[PDB]
RNA sequence: GAGACUCUGGCAUGCUAACUAGUUACGCGACCCCCGAGCGGUCGGCGUCCCCCAACUUCUUAGAGGGACAAGUGGCGUUCAGCCACCCGAGAUUGAGCAAUAACAGGUCUGUGAUGCCCUUAGAUGUCCGGGGCUGCACGCGCGCUACACUGACUGGCUCAGCGUGUGCCUACCCUACGCCGGCAGGCGCGGGUAACCCGUUGAACCCCAUUCGUGAUGGGGAUCGGGGAUUGCAAUUAUUC
């Protein structure tokens, strides 16, 4: 525990986050890690301070929305604890490499901006930074399960395991890469 | 050991099957026709709730003495659905706050005392600290 | 040859105040555990400085936490943060000051709310909304 | 210790108030063997909200008056000649002096 | 006073009084 | 004759009156103020109410 | 230091209108203006009509 | 298990044989969540199961309660027609029957031209309602 | 437009399709087993409780929302 | 999001170094205090500005007038 | 005029002092009696025992003074005004309050014994009494409450706040402990409080831990309508609340 930091089961070693533009805003491989969500989080007053908030407590800030739930952070880690022990079964892996793959391969790298010439409606393909990759990544991912799960016997924990599975290889029948993949289709057009 | 060292839903379990073992109640006849508050909808679902209902009383009366009916009845109110309208906050019931006493009193582990109030009684709590050694050392609490 | 020392974790509106002496190793709070307090998701919380610096410090200390106010969540770190200052206080009375800079520093590599408090206080209602910024609807026809 | 006297001090104007005891302190402890030291209690604050306008009509704007209320006491050891002595002692400010004879 | 009244109601119409 | 009076008054809000302009919509009954709301913004600073927030 | 004195009413005509006279320096806003003016407002009944006075 | 789970009937009311009995019962008209609960528990009935536990000797003892709940030890502060305003007794008036009260109950105003015999006649609220804004058809 | 209809018990087919197969999965939940076998859910609950007892499966964690079973684990 | 000095500030700052330039230096809470002993300014923070802009000044005249 | 100014918030183991805001260590001066353990020491405790000759630091107690000023540093700059990233620490700061010249045929004669001019004045537009209506419904508009379910509804057990008010009012009236009876409408008895001394450690909800339910306009949802009970008052029909 002096050397080793878990969720209390499973370890922020031995992943290896592979890219070199999506490193710099992704703490899950530092070795400043945490055994647990959400500390206070001081992490909103400054720009680019968001940066250096662990990845898993990005997500759980993300979970709680429409308005029904809002102010379940333990909630939302009951979802997130299930969330990881049903990945562990289903290969035996860490959940860890699971979510950065998912994280990397899911943010768009094309996307046009609203230029409309003055009232005129035509867009404009431009390129796309690390941190909104990382943001519209997990956007994409949350609401995913949801929907599927709104009217349905599955629950969160599964629906949130199916999709994220799904997403760090490329299933090409997610809710993430279908969307990820009308962008680029989108952008291409009006380059 | 104190009540104050194990988990707590579950001590309270122990004590209602000894209590119930035991047997020396008086329970009411009335225990079939009854609601427990004006803001529930139903009667339990456990067929067997009053012996459960002085296990938590009795249990109350040992972290703090000096506590009436009234003040039971506020401990136990919940949350009420008026429907289209907000909800609001209901006390418990009186009636069987104050029979559910007088059952105990009979029992001899409590005793209505100066000041207002029921203090549970200077022999009661040999009941009440074993079970908790047998809850506790029985196996790992 | 006593070693009192008192010090205090406040929160938002939470007040959490541990006396600390040498004792027989005992982390109590309230009458209770350190195991048995509140929600057991955020347990592992409460035992970060436990498991950050071990067993071996706590040997010859006992406390003895009690707590007011506030919430659930703000009633624990308040906890989190009385044990340590109350810790760091003690060997700077009690220790060379080379040790607390040894056990300090890894504090504040782990997390800066262990010791210094966070200003952050709920502020005022205004007329026109139901709250600070928010404000009603407007028709504009 | 002979009688065993308390005095209450209500007013508004703080400094008048936390003056007029610096007074009678400095009296008691010039001819006296032992008194109290002034018990703060938490202030009072009467809160009043209105319409602005006297009318209906306008904008939905709002006031908030107020008044805070100061307050203390002590006590003495002493017999009563002493306090139809010094409850003369130019207390001229809005200060309400309330005292009691033995403990009431 | 006679009737034993709260310091609050005092303050107020000793100055209800004076208008 | 006798039966001039014979309301039985006695509670409501055609009961009491602001005893300096003698009106009977929006009052205020607290501590005894029993006075009519535009007649209290006007005076209000004799009876010592001042505003600060 | 300063001073000024306003009048409102019916005044050479049988519309409303306004008069401010002034001289010296004087302060409308701020925390100072509790103790430094001595405001005052009055009332001139006539047989046209009511006048205002104002003066600090 | 009794997979024999026997769709039947009572009263000329279908009953679901796939719900629990303390919901199954309550298709009739007349009952509800209390009285079923409360009945079942006066004939000692298992509430566990489905509609697999209803035998012929378990439903009539059911039944027996329907049409009779006052001497089976059932409070009068209980039943929906409590002092009846004529024929002034307790009893609770169970399905096919509540419509012949409700219908005989509205003509008594009618015949005698009281103000809520009118307005249930004409079709409009009749607690002390408004219609400026709701209601509309 | 998902408008099934289900069995509020096993029908023997179910039963020959449940003491074997589905201990043969990684991952045991039970809607999972509402979704393989067409049942209700109070019944995907129930018969993994027996299963458990009669000791083909094996636990992980139960909470009163989820609660999650395995494989026998094969070794 | 922005400081900047107002007339009231700088203009005493002024007359303050033409007069007493000698119990000055360069160390601000000691700038501080002389301030306070010799001139009567009716509030704390104001008391605070005028110093921290009088010892930006002294670094200024140290060279170059 | 802006700024300055007032109030509030955030910091101090430094000062001041405390049953009418009020504890916390020691003695346990007692806890009850075993109040548990256990064959014992040791742990345990919230209120219950006081005068008040066992400390006040850490709640709220509240007064004084202190503290933050772009002050130290690296760049940028007409090297002036000043700006960005940092070292210690709260680094412009929650925030509000006050608010100028000249004005609008803005609104208020239904806030005033503030008032002009017109109308009326004993068969009254005055002033009292009885009843009714201001809520009436083929439709349109706006400010909001509840919900459209499984991240959930129901049933039991655990665990924590703060701003406040409270008895005799200018012409009519409190917050409630404790007991006994019944589900509440409750209802009888005694007690406390002119108030952080009583209610009061304001045992609040959402939350949390465990049973029932399983995509079914379904136990989601609770409009509508029937029947019975009680409470305010002189009086409950057009159901006044429960």
């Amino acid at each position: 525990t002096p050397d080793i930091k878990l969720f209390g089961k499973w370890s922020t070693d031995d992943v290896q986050i592979n890219d070199i533009s999506l490193q710099d805003y992704i703490a899950v491989k530092e070795k400043y890690a945490k055994y647990l969500p959400h500390s206070a989080g001081r992490y909103a007053a400054k720009r680019f301070r968001k940066a250096q908030c662990p990845i898993v407590e990005r997500l759980t800030n993300s979970m709680m929305m429409h308005g029904r739930n809002n102010g379940k952070k333990l909630m939302t880690v009951r979802i997130v604890k299930h969330a990881f022990e049903i990945i562990h079964l289903l290969t035996g892996e860490n959940p860890l490499q699971v979510l950065v793959n998912a994280i990397i391969n899911s943010g768009p790298r094309e996307d046009s901006t609203r230029i409309g010439r003055a009232g005129t409606v035509r867009r404009q393909a431009v390129d796309v930074s690390p941190l909104r990759r990382v943001n519209q990544a997990i956007w994409l991912l949350c609401t995913g399960a949801r929907e599927a799960a709104f009217r349905n016997i599955k629950t969160i924990a599964e629906c949130l395991a199916d999709e994220l599975i799904n997403a760090a290889k490329g299933s090409s029948n997610s809710y993430a890469i279908k969307k990820k993949d009308e962008l680029e289709r989108v952008a291409k057009s009006n380059r | 050991v104190t009540v104050k060292d194990v988990n707590q839903q579950e001590f309270v379990r122990a004590l209602a099957a000894f209590l119930k073992k035991s047997g020396k109640l008086k329970v009411p006849e009335w225990v079939d026709t009854v609601k427990l508050a004006k803001h529930k909808e139903l009667a339990p679902y456990d067929e067997n709730w009053f012996y459960t209902r002085a296990a938590s009383t009795a249990r109350h009366l040992y972290l703090r003495g000096g506590a009436g009916v009234g003040s039971m009845t506020k401990i136990y109110g919940g949350r009420q659905r008026n429907g289209v309208m907000p909800s609001h906050f209901s006390r418990g019931s009186k009636s069987v706050a104050r029979r559910v006493l007088q059952a105990l009193e009979g029992l001899k582990m409590v005793e209505k005392d100066q000041d207002g109030g029921r203090k549970l009684t200077p022999q009661g709590q040999r009941d009440l600290d074993r079970i908790a050694g047998q809850v506790a050392a029985a196996k790992k609490k | 040859p006593l070693q009192s020392v008192q010090v205090f974790g406040r929160k938002k509106t939470a007040t959490a105040v541990a006396h600390c002496k040498r004792g027989n190793g005992l982390i109590k709070v309230n009458g209770r555990p350190l195991e048995m307090i509140e929600p057991r998701t955020l347990q592992y919380k409460l035992l970060e400085p436990v498991l950050l610096l071990g067993k071996e410090r706590f040997a010859g200390v006992d406390i003895r936490v009690r707590v007011k106010g506030g919430g659930h969540v703000a009633q624990i770190y308040a906890i989190r943060q009385s044990i340590s200052k109350a810790l760091v206080a003690y060997y700077q009375k009690y220790v060379d000051e080379a040790s607390k800079k040894e056990i300090k520093d890894i504090l504040i590599q782990y997390d800066r709310t262990l010791l210094v408090a966070d200003p952050r206080r709920c502020e005022s209602k205004k007329f026109g909304g139901p709250g600070a910024r928010a404000r009603y609807q407007k028709s504009y026809r | 210790a002979i009688h065993r006297i308390r005095i209450t001090l209500t007013s508004r104007n703080v400094k008048s108030l936390e003056k007029v005891c610096a007074d009678l302190i400095r009296g008691a402890k010039e001819k006296n063997l032992k008194v109290k030291g002034p018990v703060r209690m938490p202030t009072k604050t009467l809160r009043i909200t209105t319409r602005k306008t006297p009318c209906g009509e306008g904008s939905k704007t709002w006031d908030r008056f107020q008044m805070r209320i100061h307050k203390r006491l002590i006590d003495l050891h002493s017999p009563s000649e002493i306090v139809k002595q010094i409850t003369s002692i130019s207390i001229e400010p809005g200060v309400e002096v309330e005292v009691t004879i033995a403990d009431a | 006073m006679a009737v034993q009244i709260s310091k609050k109601r005092k303050f107020v119409a000793d100055g209800i009084f004076k208008a | 004759q006798q039966l001039y009076w014979s309301h039985p008054r006695k509670f409501g809000q055609g009961s009491r009156s602001c005893r300096v302009c003698s009106n009977r919509h929006g009052l205020i009954r607290k501590y005894g103020l029993n006075m009519c709301r535009q007649c209290f913004r006007q005076y209000a600073k004799d009876i010592g109410f001042i505003k600060l927030d | 230091k300063g001073c000024e004195v306003v009048v409102s009413g019916k005044l050479r005509g049988q519309r409303a209108k306004s008069m401010k006279f002034v001289d010296g320096l004087m302060i409308h806003s701020g925390d100072p203006v509790n103790y430094y003016v001595d405001t005052a407002v009055r009332h001139v009944l006539l047989r046209q009509g009511v006048l205002g006075i104002k003066v600090k | 298990p009794e997979k024999f789970q026997h769709i039947l009937r009572v009263l000329n009311t279908n009953i679901d044989g796939r719900r629990k009995i303390a919901f199954a019962i309550t298709a009739i008209k007349g009952v509800g969540r209390r009285y079923a609960h409360v009945v079942l528990r006066k004939a000692d009935i298992d509430l566990t199961k489905r509609a697999g536990e209803l035998t012929e000797d378990e439903v009539e003892r059911v039944i027996t309660i329907m049409q009779n709940p006052r001497q089976y030890k059932i409070p009068d502060w209980f039943l929906n027609r409590q002092k009846d305003v004529k024929d002034g007794k307790y009893s609770q008036v169970l399905a096919n029957g509540l419509d012949n009260k409700l219908r005989e109950d509205l003509e008594r105003l009618k015949k005698i031209r009281a103000h809520r015999g009118l307005r249930h006649f004409w079709g409009l609220r009749v607690r002390g309602q408004h219609t400026k804004t709701t209601g509309r058809r | 437009r998902d408008k099934l209809n289900n069995l509020v018990l096993f029908d023997k087919a179910t039963y020959d399709k449940l003491c074997k197969e589905v201990p043969n999965y990684k991952l045991i939940t039970p809607a999972v087993v509402s979704e393989r076998l067409k049942i209700r859910g109070s019944l995907a609950r129930a018969a993994l409780q027996e299963l458990l007892s009669k000791g083909l499966i094996k636990l992980v964690s139960k909470h009163r929302a989820q609660v999650i079973y395995t494989r026998n684990t094969k070794g | 999001m922005g400081r900047v000095r107002t007339k009231t500030v700088k203009k005493a700052a002024r007359v303050i170094i033409e007069k007493y330039y000698t119990r000055l230096g360069n160390d601000f809470h000691t700038n501080k205090r002389v301030c306070e002993e010799i001139a009567i300014i009716p509030s704390k923070k104001l008391r605070n500005k005028i110093a921290g802009y009088v010892t930006h000044l002294m670094k200024r005249i140290q060279r170059g007038p």
